């Protein structure tokens, strides 16, 4: 979980403004979107990249290129790659990060209004985050259906066939004969309801409170749709914080005059936040259970 | 809705 | 070794073009430029990110930032972060990637004229390049020498110190007695006169040969000086090919109307490059052996 | 020569 600063340049100025901006307005509550970023200290292996050993079972298998391993019409030629890559970043293989357990302390003291995970690794429920206040926008594999007919299938179904060596004769419905997937939501697809009805519902929430609100996006590129349009969605009136290495998305096309940007990792930037906030005490609870 | 799960 | 294109769309014809260059001009030979993109596949822990187990004991070390495990200032007060880094990162601990063996086949292919590099993991020599053909721009760890008076010190003192448990009691000259460390380049340090040497050369050698020759930059963000001015200050008349997953530096700033921009994966760019040469018979020799 | 190893 240790931690270090992104370069010689200090930001617990910048996150102290978070904390100023907290307590002036105590009653208010935080809307988290986050992405990739926060799970890479967990060693989640990015199945983009050479250096991990899933990107290379992957090039074995003759996956064209990445991203197909989450394409419907791969999945249905050849459903392995995928089933490859699900043994390997099943949940349940890691463990939560410091920054997802912020998430946790905020549930505790009552500030958490919701959080946006584009994420499958599922940490943030993982960490305690109550379902009520999670928004998986791209799934998970908590859940199965069939691609087909749509039946749905226990999870542990699937899960089952993945520890076979080798892997081999997939889950087919019973009922129309296709392929059943976790619920994990592929490009080509669309994101489940609960994800434009809340952000409908908050959407109006935030408006309305115009105790001022306060949206922090962390660790997304902001590259992937739909859920990248809910940045540029925000109340023009309402502060919006980025924590990331990189300016990406809407804070890069067109910069808003009371932008909070911190370039900084989010395990360090949690780390600063904490203080700033003097929950330490609560804090080292957490992480120590 | 937003579309589909996409780029750009 | 296996792998695969970074997007579905194509780069195959782009490649062709370089090898249809290299064919027009038989008696040309070629100056690769290179980066830590280029070591990637082969499995070597980036101290700067959060996921590698490198970055944690540095973190808990109290390293204050990345980076600082190459400043000079921060080896001399605690040098524990440095050795640390070193005896995971020590040449000889990984093996050389596709790309790597590339630059072996065009040494034997008479069509390699230099590979500037600005990685320490010497992954090029180990490979085969010969001494000649190859310029460490940041140094490395076969040569050392006493930060206080310059003494001459076998590579070996320092390597037998990183196997110790723990690490303690450094390697100290016994002339002035200052600190020893690796030839690596330190920030705040100078790069070998022969870097300058060979470039000046190299850059006289390009603008009497416009047999056409052809610089090819790969896996570099190009963000560390002085290795990232040799691009701009290339002959505006010699054509310029980039293979990165970005565009970036002085391709970004000045784009020149000859530049050819490959967004390809150093590896899977070398598979694509052999084929348009037609040379996958002596490469898979190399590639066995 | 180039300065030494540096950012910008
Ligand atoms: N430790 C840490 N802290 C803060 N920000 C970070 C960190 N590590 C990476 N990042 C930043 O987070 C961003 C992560 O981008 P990305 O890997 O593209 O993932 P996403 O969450 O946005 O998207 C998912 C992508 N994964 C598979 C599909 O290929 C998608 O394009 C990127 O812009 C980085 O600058
Ligand atoms: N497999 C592969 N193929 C092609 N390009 C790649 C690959 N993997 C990464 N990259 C690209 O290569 C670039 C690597 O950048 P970087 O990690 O900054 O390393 P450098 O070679 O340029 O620099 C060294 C840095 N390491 C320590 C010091 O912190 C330096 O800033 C980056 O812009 C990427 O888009
Ligand atoms: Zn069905
Ligand atoms: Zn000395």
């Amino acid at each position: 979980m240790a931690s270090m600063s992104v370069s010689t340049a200090s930001t617990e100025m910048s996150v102290r403004k978070i904390a100023a901006h907290m307590k002036s307005n105590p009653n208010a509550k935080v809307i988290f979107m986050v992405g990739a970023g926060i799970s890479t200290s967990c060693g989640i292996p990015d199945f983009r990249s050479p250096g991990t050993g899933l990107y290379h079972n992957l090039a074995r298998l003759k996956l064209p290129y990445p991203e197909a391993v989450f394409d419907v019409d791969f999945f249905q030629s050849d459903p392995l790659p995928f089933y490859t890559l699900a043994k390997e970043l099943y949940p349940g293989n890691f463990r939560p990060s410091k920054f997802h357990y912020l998430l946790k302390l905020f549930q505790d003291k009552d500030v958490l209004k919701r959080v946006y995970t584009q994420n499958i690794d599922t940490l943030e429920r993982q960490a305690g985050v109550k379902d009520d206040l999670i928004i998986e926008a791209h799934g998970s594999f908590a859940h199965c259906h069939c691609i087909g007919c749509g039946k749905v299938y226990p999870p542990q179904v699937f899960k089952s066939k993945l520890a076979e060596h080798p892997i081999k004769d997939f889950v087919k419905c019973d009922v129309c004969g296709e392929l059943v997937k976790p619920a994990i939501v592929f490009f080509g697809e669309d994101l489940p309801d609960s994800f434009s009805e809340t952000w409908l519902n908050d959407s109006e929430w935030l408006r309305e409170k115009i105790q001022q609100p306060l949206v922090i996006v962390v660790g997304t590129s902001l590259a992937v749709y739909p859920f990248a349009s809910l940045p540029e969605e925000i109340p023009r009136k309402v502060k919006r914080v980025l924590c990331n290495l990189e300016t990406v998305g809407d804070f890069k096309a067109n910069k808003r005059p009371t932008d909070l940007i911190v370039h900084q990792y989010s395990d360090e930037f949690a780390e600063q936040l904490v203080e700033e906030l003097g929950w330490q005490e609560d804090f080292e609870k957490i992480l120590t259970a | 809705k937003g579309g589909a799960k996409r780029h750009r």
